């Protein structure tokens, strides 16, 4: 299971996919962001996913439920691969940087409404050696910050 | 200073400023009105929002929620024809006596479904949906307890709530249709004007409707309580009998006239907007739909016209002809029956007690030949919806007042329970961290020395008297905390009537004065058996099945209403208050201390005293992030209202005592939101200044949002794996 550190960071990540907020979330929001970040679920694998802890019967879902979701046994090698996976989703050339126009790409695909200014500026704090660009250490650092 | 609330004698509040202080009481000058003043106790001036042409939905969303900011937030709505507003999951419904357009509609209905309370305007449509949704989510039998006053719109909000259901929820045939056509046929038989109620509902009902365990509607049953049987036989001067007896004579043909022996109503001892002829039509489709065939319709016709003529023999001879026919007796044994050695007044009442008791035991058949049309074998849930007054002013108080007052006090209670259950279990899922009225209800209802009880022993005397039931009452409850004798009232009127011919009895809703006298008349449900006998050896077969010396009205009826009790307490809960606006059916006029009042009696402004208690103001990240992000930076207003409330947060520093991020709002502890409004309204450099030294920390929530979301695709991505 997860630490209180690790369930905050997943609490506000959980409003992306929860936007009305409200609290619950359905097999709808569940499939578009997954498609906003590159994955193609089925309905039948979105229904059969939601079955785990829709207990309920109800096709809703809430915080605790989403992170039980989430859990499965995971071998030593896992979770630094779903890490790696995630800077790809960012890094979309695959070249090992993500560019401003790649975090834009990401942003506006997951609604976040911000100007081009502040794209840069999100680079700027993430981008410590200063190269202008997010590369695999600085993307890590950020996200355990 | 600021403006606040302060009492108004016809208004309920007006607006008038604080110009002195006192330890018991404040000087309070009328808005304009200088020179005048006037003095207030403390607790009884209030805050007001500064903003007064506003209207919120729901009253957790003032900054001041008080029984004034709520009269007046009620006020404005129903003025724009918004008759209902939240109190959390509260529904307040004011009468708005005109048919508003649109709300309604069957399309409207369509809106409603599967919406969250708050996701739409208030509506009984959507504590109709919470009710349906919350029994097939939990697995649990719904309640809707509807309240109010005589004319506050009980019944038509009951009529809305299955309209809603049956349409939304229904099977699409033909019990749908039944399940609204029961109660306008029970209305003909039970409903009467009155000078509250044109359409007045002379019972109280529980209306069920029974679900399977795919939550699909298999049946309904109704539940009725306390028939008014005295307006059977004589009604007050601006006042009808039961709306059958004036829909027959106005609307039956030539044929059933003839059968019946039926003229004008002026020709019958027992008995406009009111659409009479029109009303029968209607009532006969009712009858037709649910599947009563012209027989039962005409057995029904029959009774009801016996019991017409029944009321035109005085102490005749072609109404004793009529009615016998009728009631399928023989003229002879009527008579007998009548004055068997009897004076006037005892012959009266016999013709009237008969008259009572077919009548009664009619609408008793009704009653269950409407369950006998959507019945069901076994069901799985139910959603009732409950219909009963409660209390209300009358000049006098008598026993039927006495029994509708002991109902108020054993539901007021689950109202109680059920809203402090609900504030309970929101403190602890948000991590936010009384005085029962068992005492008044035992008073009433305890047995072997509860008033029920008392009187009961009365009607069993040989020669029962109200004076010897009304000292027994007191000198078993002399010392009782709820129970007074009328000479200690501050009303002159009150100490007029002696201790042996009164008690007084602190409910609720307050202090009510009850003049005892008929109080063991009243009691007794029972016919004389020289009478009962007569009727049961009726040449007709359906006059002899309505009925196949004391029967306890008080005791009945608390048997029934602790069955109620048991279902109730056995279901979720929801509740709409109901309110009158004014006492002339008028739109368009709300009467500030009528409806004020209506709000104490109810219970609601002792519901705000509890919020008062932890977090009273209550609003949703998006709707502070609309009403504040025009304060803020742009780069602020471009999130993202949960973002957005957490980095004022952050900027402003505000501490954990005053002020808890929930789940989904913020919560606020008493002044603190009229404090947090302030803080956004000062000083657009300062608070910007805020906003830039939390900068580093918004850019990195921004970041790990996006970065955490799409690890959690990631993981969910290797979910679907792992499971194929
Ligand atoms: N929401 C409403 N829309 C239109 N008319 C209403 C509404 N509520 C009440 N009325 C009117 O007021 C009258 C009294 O309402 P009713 O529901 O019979 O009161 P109660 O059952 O509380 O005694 C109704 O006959 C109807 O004319
Ligand atoms: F006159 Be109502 F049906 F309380
Ligand atoms: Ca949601
Ligand atoms: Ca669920
Ligand atoms: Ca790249
Ligand atoms: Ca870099
Ligand atoms: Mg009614």
């Amino acid at each position: 299971q997860l630490t209180e550190e690790q369930i905050a960071e997943f609490k506000e990540a959980f409003s992306l996919f929860d936007k009305d907020g409200d609290g619950t979330i359905t097999t709808k929001e569940l499939g578009t962001v997954m498609r906003s970040l590159g994955q193609n679920p089925t309905e039948a694998e979105l229904q059969d996913m939601i079955n785990e802890v829709d207990a309920d019967g109800n096709g809703t879902i809430d915080f605790p439920e989403f992170l039980t979701m989430m859990a499965r046994k995971m071998k030593d090698t896992d979770s630094e691969e779903e890490i790696r996976e995630a800077f790809r989703v960012f890094d979309k050339d695959g070249n090992g940087f993500i560019s401003a126009a790649e975090l834009r790409h990401v942003m506006t695909n997951l609604g976040e409404k911000l100007t081009d200014e502040e794209v840069d500026e999100m680079i700027r704090e993430s981008d410590i050696d200063g190269d202008g660009q997010v590369n695999y250490e600085e993307f890590v650092t950020m996200m355990t910050s | 200073g600021k403006p606040v609330w302060a009492p108004h004698p016809t208004d309920g509040f007006q607006v008038g400023n604080i110009v002195d202080i006192g330890p018991d009481s404040l000087t309070i000058e009328p808005l304009n009105q200088k020179g005048k003043t006037f003095l207030a106790l403390i607790n009884q001036v209030f805050p007001a929002e500064e903003d007064s042409k506003k209207d919120v939905e729901d009253n957790c969303s003032l900054m001041y929620l008080n029984e004034a900011t709520l009269l007046h937030n009620i006020k404005v709505r129903y003025s724009k024809d918004r008759i209902y507003t939240y109190v959390a999951n509260i529904l307040i419904a004011v009468n708005p006596y005109f048919d508003i357009p649109k709300i309604y509609s069957s399309e409207t209905i369509k809106s409603y479904q599967g919406k969250s309370l708050g996701t739409m305007p208030p509506h009984v449509f959507a504590i109709a949906d919470k009710a349906f949704r919350d029994m097939k989510v939990l697995k649990l039998s719904q309640s809707i307890i509807v309240s109010g006053e005589s004319g506050a719109g009980k019944t038509e909000n009951t009529k809305f709530v299955l309209r809603y259901l049956t349409e939304s929820y229904g099977t699409g045939q033909d019990i749908d249709d039944r399940i609204v056509e029961a109660n306008p046929l029970l209305e003909a038989f039970g409903n009467a004007k009155t000078v509250r109620n044109n359409n007045s509902s002379r019972f109280g009902k529980f209306v069920e409707i029974h679900f399977n365990e795919k939550s699909s509607v298999v049946g309904g049953f109704v539940s009725h309580y306390l028939l008014e049987k005295s307006r059977i036989c004589v009604q007050g001067k601006e006042e009808r009998n039961y709306h059958i007896f004036y829909r027959l004579c106005a609307g039956a043909s030539e044929d059933i006239r003839e059968r019946l022996h039926l003229s004008s109503p002026d020709n019958f001892r027992y008995l406009p907007l009111l659409d009479d002829h029109g009303d029968f039509i209607r009532m006969c489709t009712a009858m037709k739909k649910i599947g009563l065939d012209d027989e039962e319709k005409l057995d029904l016709f029959r009774v009801v016209a016996g019991v017409l003529h029944l009321g035109n023999i005085d102490f005749s001879t072609q109404a004793l002809e009529y009615c016998a026919e009728l009631l399928g007796l023989d003229q002879d044994d009527l008579r007998v029956s009548l004055t068997t050695p009897l004076k006037v007044e005892q012959a009266n009442n016999a013709r009237d007690a008969l008259a009572k008791t077919v009548y009664s035991h009619l609408f008793d058949h009704v009653v269950n030949r409407v369950n006998q049309c959507f019945p069901f074998e076994t069901s799985s849930y139910f959603i009732g919806v409950l219909d009963i007054a409660g209390f209300e002013y009358f000049e006098h108080n008598s026993f039927e007042q006495f029994c509708i007052n002991y109902c108020n006090e054993k539901l007021q209670q689950f109202f109680n329970e059920r809203i402090l259950k609900e504030e309970q279990e929101l403190y602890q899922k948000e991590g936010l961290g009384y005085v029962d009225n068992q005492d008044c209800i035992d008073l009433i209802e305890a047995r072997l020395v509860g008033i029920l009880d008392i009187l009961d022993e009365e009607n069993r005397l040989p020669q029962p008297s109200d004076q010897h039931f009304t000292s027994a009452v007191h000198q078993k409850h002399k010392d009782h905390f709820r129970l007074s004798i009328p000479r200690k009232s501050k009303l002159a009127i009150h100490r007029n009537i002696r201790d042996d011919e009164g008690f007084i009895i602190r409910h609720f809703a307050g202090a009510v004065c009850y003049e005892t006298t008929q109080f063991v008349e009243k009691n007794n449900d029972a016919l004389h058996m020289s009478l009962e006998s007569l009727i049961c050896e009726s040449r007709d077969k359906f006059i002899r099945e309505l009925f196949e010396s004391f029967i306890s009205v008080g005791n009945k009826f608390k048997t029934q209403l602790n069955l109620l009790l048991d279902k109730l307490r056995s279901t979720g809960a929801s509740f709409i208050r109901c309110i009158k606006p004014n006492l002339k059916m008028t739109s368009h006029h709300f009467e500030g201390a009528q409806i004020l009042s209506q709000l104490q009696c109810s219970g609601m402004v002792s519901v705000l005293d509890l919020m008062q208690g932890g977090f009273p103001s209550r609003a949703s990240f998006h709707e502070l992030y609309n009403m504040y992000k025009k304060y803020m930076p742009d780069k602020l207003a471009r999130l993202d209202p949960r973002l957005f409330c957490k980095a004022l947060f952050k900027a402003l520093g505000l501490n954990e005592i005053d002020y808890k991020f929930g789940l989904t709002k913020v919560f606020f502890r008493p002044g603190k939101f009229a404090e947090f409004d302030q803080i956004m309204k000062s000083d657009p450099d300062h608070l910007a200044e805020l906003v830039k030294r939390v900068n580093h920390w918004l850019i990195c929530s921004r970041w790990k949002k996006v970065q955490w979301c799409s690890l959690s695709v990631i993981k969910l991505k290797n979910k679907i794996k792992y499971r194929a």
